[PDB]
RNA sequence: AGAGGGCGUGAAACCGUUAAGAGGUAAACGGGUGGGGUCCGCGCAGUCCGCCCGGAGGAUUCAACCCGGCGGCGGGUCCGGCCGUGUCGGCGGCCCGGCGGAUCUUUCCCGCGCGGGGGACCGUCCCCCGACCGGCGACCGGCCGCCGCCGGGCGCAUUUCCA
RNA sequence: ACCCACCCGACCCGUCUUGAAACACGGACCAAGGAGUCUAACACGUGCGCGAGUCGGGGGCUCGCACGAAAGCCGCCGUGG
RNA sequence: GGAGCGUCGGGCCCAUACCCGGCCGUCGCCGGCAGUCGAGAGUGGACGGGAGCGGCGGGGGCGGCGCGCGCGCGCGCCCGCCCCCGGAGCCCCGCGGACGCUACGCCGCGACGAGUAGGAGGGCCGCUGCGGUGAGCCUUGAAGCCUAGGGCGCGGGCCCGGG
């Protein structure tokens, strides 16, 4: 299921780092990047991940989508947000919050999602 | 629903209130009972010494039921049978103080162990300070101290002592709650006497500090309180 | 400085079981919520049972579990062992049983299933009854093992019967002196 | 203005000095790295009046301020650029480092995205 | 000396046992080779059956 | 696995683990099992009773051939048999009595430890106990000699 | 050759020179400081900003709300079908299924009382529709509620960026 | 963290010992090597699989061996412990 | 005319000893947390009838089994509503429920902390080689070595800066 799993993957994963007293966990839909059974993505059946696009502008979210295990080619389907940024917290939260889907990742991936907004501007003088 | 859950609510929030300010003026009306009884007894020894003098006779007065023991003497080079009697009136460290009850074994049991403890007969005030600024009772094994009267009534509620004056008026006078008061309180761990001790090998009749302190015990209490 | 002997400060009691196997240790996590959540003891008793080792929790034979479930008054009860329940080839008629173990053997299995019985896991327990109503918890012989055989009082003194480490016994290894009245002293 | 950290706690430290070991004054063989003594007369063991002082728990910092830098950061050592996303979550509380063995071409790529990234690297103008 | 409540052992170690120790690491290729010798005797009596008589 | 053994704990430590006063020696006490009348004389009496003697006659030429008599109980006697045999019993309006060849299931004697259930059989067997003999007879059984 | 024919890197013990400090209780050390140096981090003020709100400067678009399409979540009388387990029905596959048996039959066959293949029996694994309990995260096609994305209508008290 | 100055403390480490700074022993200094290992028999405790059974030793069948002298299997699945 | 001797009175000095406070570690807590109102703890609510400012007519006991921050509150008009938190808005939300959850984790109290010979546990202390793993590092400079630099860890040691 999904405690089994997370029993094995705990301390043997190829995505977990060590090295000066911080276990991160480096896979695509972690965000908080914790090796924590909250935040992870590979394992659970619902999982959000917040993620910057490929041409430089907006954030890409990837929502798991229950309708086949063992194929993950269609497990995650993934929506680009280029907007005023306001509507792209608002709708990263009505994502979360209004399709019930896993309200535990929702502020953290409000951060990492204003976060990346934050990435994407020029940044010094 | 909702609404008879919230008036449900209020109706339980307003039944602990009423209930905490009964025992609340409870807890007043005893003390007010406590300081009756105090300047009653201590009002009717003097009636007593009184009416002794008018006549040609004398008023002899109690023993004490209560006194307060201190070791004076650290645990280095100590005596097994000693080391037994202090481990089981509860004096571990120097300067430690516990309330003991007045019978034939605990004046043997004291006159055995004499050389390493100041032991005196306190008074009401010792007990005040002894109680109320070295609070500290044993809940679930701990040294908690006593910062709420909810603590006395949730551990000795079944025995009649529910606050502070109630523990203070059982240590005091004497009762059938003695064993079960002086198990709640841990031994008072007092500080080092203010203004040095006169010798700490010798007994109190030859000018030491050890033995018995049966009235000057109130001032060792002062120093180390 | 404080007169407490400290040779028994630390209580050697077991905290965590030393296995690294995952669903012993995903039963010990849900048994852990039901001991500091439930006021019953009979969660607390399977979760310091399911602590302990392998030597320390017996197999429970079929034979005497049937025996302690047709005590009077345990109808419609289970039996609940926190070891393994061994089939035993010499009993013959089985009745309807209600079995919650870790493991079952193939053969016990096989037994119970074919009379009727029901095989429960600890999982399947906790959803059936969470507080343990209905339940006998039952354990194997302890003291069953050929090892406690060699222990307690001395071979080699009177009143003593300990099994003496032998590494083959027969006429010439042993019941010589010592054990016979004619060769000096016999115990 | 620089990187500040989440929160600024005064870091108190019980001892700052090196705890050397025995007699490493006297002999060059006897290097600074700490051994406890062990002999049957030994002034350190047994602990006599104004010696070097053995490192026992009690010179624990404290756990809010443990592995604590002063200017109130926690290293990472990082060494490409796909671990700089690893604390993109946490740049209010821990600091990018830079190894020692990565080459100064990816050096300027890793310093530039920290800065996109807005993570704070102890050591930014090293190689140019 | 023994002590505490073991065996009373009689290990056979007294001897130069270390020149003498035979070591099997030859057996997986002495089971090829016997597996090949067989092989070639089957092939040896053709129609014949390879146990023997 | 050396990771894990007592000597990595032991390094920086001078005697090994081994005690300071007297020391990790050669052979303190003699090698192996060293003076058996003497200075041991305790632990080998109470340890090891019987261990010094002679008991019994000597059978020279000695072998298991003659003395192997493997023993079965009637409690273990429907095991050695498959269970559509105790299936299909009490039936067929016959007392229909099964054989069991004990030789044939690997064993000589037959014991009577343990409860026999309510069937008749005929137990095929070189040697028999008595008390097993009163079980089968008194639950309706036949007991036949083999050789 | 800061790799020069015993030459890859070239530590420590030891020696020479330069710079700095010091020097009559042998030198050296621990605790607490002070002073002088070599470097590090600022700084021609570093007051660092992250949100929300008010005001005067600007501004491209769009959100509010509808239309069309796509994807996702949750679900009802369980809507219809597959799938799936616990029981019941046809004992129906049992010969249009293999295996195993210390249950019978040599009413049979073959190789000569035996072995194999048949015949019943038992145990183990399957076919068709229908009902109930948990439709069970093992899947869809319609229906409803909600969310996100794309293209238009949305001209400016709304909307968002620089100071 | 480099050096110097002051106040207080401060006898040279290891070992035999009841007792070492010892007028007890080893010891100029530095670099490298250097001392509880391996097999068998046991005993106890622990981890795992199966369970009145368990184990395949040895051998045989599959791949010509890169990985391999690995792995898989056995009317030998029990001759035997 | 003690800085000597004997009997003494005040004040004063400090040990790692005692008291209070800060931090570290160990042990104990039937310890708390997979998500709730609840602090001497001694309930909630459908469902049928009468209907009510009435309510259970109990110890100068000095109190818990009970009363005046409501129980018929308010609104429309004597009768009815007495409603849902996609939100009563609250020191508690029985409607899903972390920022706090590597549950081998986090958090809250209480006590304790000497040590040879010895025993046990943890090492994200160190060396070498191997099976996996890091879309790991590297001639735009690996290992090694030196360092009057920045540091971290109680410590074993480790990460950077320069040559
Ligand atoms: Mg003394
Ligand atoms: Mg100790
Ligand atoms: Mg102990
Ligand atoms: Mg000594
Ligand atoms: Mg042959
Ligand atoms: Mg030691
Ligand atoms: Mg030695
Ligand atoms: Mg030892
Ligand atoms: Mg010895
Ligand atoms: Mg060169
Ligand atoms: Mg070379
Ligand atoms: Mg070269
Ligand atoms: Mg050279
Ligand atoms: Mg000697
Ligand atoms: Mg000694
Ligand atoms: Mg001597
Ligand atoms: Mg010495
Ligand atoms: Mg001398
Ligand atoms: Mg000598
Ligand atoms: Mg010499
Ligand atoms: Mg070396
Ligand atoms: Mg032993
Ligand atoms: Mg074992
Ligand atoms: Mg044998």
């Amino acid at each position: 299921s999904a405690h089994l799993q997370w029993m094995v993957v705990r301390n043997c994963s190829s995505f977990l780092i060590k090295r000066n007293k911080q276990t991160y966990s480096t896979e695509p839909n972690n965000l908080k990047a914790r090796n924590s059974f909250r935040y992870n993505g590979l394992i659970h059946r619902k999982t959000v991940g917040v993620e910057p696009a490929a041409d430089g502008k907006g954030v890409v979210v990837v929502m798991k989508r229950r309708s086949g295990q063992r194929k993950p080619a269609t497990s995650y389907v993934r929506t680009t947000i280029n907007k005023n940024a306001r509507a792209t917290l608002s709708s990263i939260r009505h994502m979360i919050r209004k399709n019930k889907y896993h309200p535990d990742l929702r502020m953290a991936a409000i951060r990492r999602a204003s976060a990346i907004l934050r990435s994407q501007k020029p940044v010094m003088v | 629903n909702f609404a008879e859950l919230k008036i449900k609510r209020l109706r339980k929030k307003f039944a602990q209130k009423m209930l905490r300010k009964a025992r609340r003026k409870l807890i007043y009306e005893k003390a007010k009972h406590y300081h009756k009884e105090y300047r009653q007894m201590y009002r009717t020894e003097i009636r007593m010494a009184r009416m002794a003098r008018k006549a040609g006779n004398f008023y002899v007065p109690a023993e004490p039921k209560l006194a307060f023991v201190i070791r004076i003497r650290g645990i280095n080079g100590v005596s097994p049978k000693v080391r037994k009697v202090l481990q089981l009136l509860r004096l571990r460290q120097i300067f430690n103080g516990t309330f003991v009850k007045l019978n034939k074994a605990s004046i043997n049991m004291l006159r055995i162990v004499e050389p390493y403890i100041a032991w005196g007969y306190p008074n009401l005030k010792s007990v005040n300070e002894l109680i109320y600024k070295r609070g500290y009772g044993k809940i679930n094994k701990k040294r908690i101290a006593l910062t709420d009267n909810a603590l006395i009534a949730r551990s000795l509620g079944k025995y009649g002592i529910i606050c502070m004056e109630d523990l203070i008026h059982e240590i005091y006078t004497v009762g059938k709650r003695f064993k079960e008061a002086n198990n709640f309180l841990w031994p008072f761990k007092l500080s080092s006497p203010r203004g040095g001790m006169k010798k700490k090998t010798t007994h109190f009749v030859e000018g030491e500090d050890a033995g018995n302190r049966e009235d000057q015990i109130n001032r060792l209490i002062r120093r180390m309180n | 400085g404080v007169d407490i002997r400290h040779n028994k400060d630390r209580k050697v009691r077991r905290k965590e079981p030393k296995s690294q196997d995952i669903y012993l240790r995903l039963l010990v996590k849900l048994y852990r919520f039901l001991a500091r959540r439930t006021n019953s003891t009979f969660n607390q008793v399977v979760l310091k049972r399911l602590f302990m080792s392998r030597t320390n929790r017996p197999p429970l034979s079929l034979s005497r579990m049937i025996r302690k479930m047709k005590l009077p008054g345990r109808e419609g009860k289970t039996a609940v062992v926190v070891g393994t329940i061994t089939d035993d080839v010499r009993v013959q008629e089985v009745p309807k049983l209600k079995v919650c173990a870790l493991r079952v053997s193939s053969r016990a299995r096989s037994r119970i299933l074919k009379a009727g019985g029901k095989i429960l896991t600890f999982d399947q327990l906790a959803l059936d009854s969470p507080k343990g109503c209905g339940t006998v918890l039952l354990s194997g012989p302890r003291k069953g093992r050929e090892v406690y055989r060699h222990f307690g009082k001395a071979p080699g003194t009177p009143h003593s019967h300990t099994k003496p480490y032998v590494r083959s016994k027969g006429r010439k290894f042993e019941r010589a002196r010592g054990r016979r009245a004619s060769r000096g002293y016999k115990n | 203005a620089a990187l500040r950290p989440l929160v600024k706690p005064k870091i108190v430290k019980k001892r700052t000095k090196k705890f050397i070991r025995h007699q490493s004054d006297r002999y060059v063989k006897i290097k600074r790295n700490w051994r406890k003594p062990r002999g049957i007369d030994n002034r350190v063991r047994r602990r006599f009046k104004g010696q070097i002082l053995m490192p026992n728990i009690g010179y624990g910092s404290n756990k809010k301020t443990k592995h604590m830098l002063p200017s109130g950061f926690r290293k990472f050592l990082v060494h490409n650029v796909k671990e700089l996303e690893v604390l993109l979550m946490c740049n209010k509380s821990y600091c990018a480092e830079i190894a020692h063995n990565v080459s100064s071409k990816n050096r300027k790529a890793i310093v530039e995205r920290a800065a996109q990234l807005a993570i704070r690297v102890t050591n930014p103008n090293a190689r140019l | 000396a023994p002590s505490r409540n073991g065996m009373i052992l009689k290990p056979h170690f007294h001897k130069d046992w270390q020149r003498r120790v035979a070591t099997w690491f030859n057996q997986p290729a002495r089971k090829i080779r016997r597996r090949k010798a067989r092989q070639a005797r089957a092939r040896r009596i053709a129609p014949r059956p390879a146990s023997g008589p | 696995p050396s990771r894990l053994r007592k000597t990595r704990k032991l390094r920086g430590h001078v005697s090994h683990g081994h005690g300071r006063i007297g020391k990790h020696r050669k052979h303190p006490g003699g090698r192996g099992n060293a003076g058996g009348m003497h200075h041991h004389r305790i632990n080998f009496d109470k340890y090891h009773p019987g261990y010094f003697g002679k008991v019994g006659m000597r059978h020279y030429h000695l072998k298991r051939n003659q003395s192997f008599c493997p023993t079965v109980n009637l409690d273990k006697l429907w095991t050695l048999v498959s269970e559509q045999t105790r299936v299909n019993a009490a039936k067929n309006k016959t007392g229909a009595a099964p054989i069991i060849d004990v030789v044939r299931s690997g064993y000589y004697k037959v014991l009577g430890k343990g409860k026999l259930p309510k069937q008749p059989v005929i137990v095929k067997a070189k040697f028999f106990s008595r008390r097993a003999e009163e079980k089968i007879k008194g639950v309706g059984g036949a007991c036949v000699l083999v050789a």
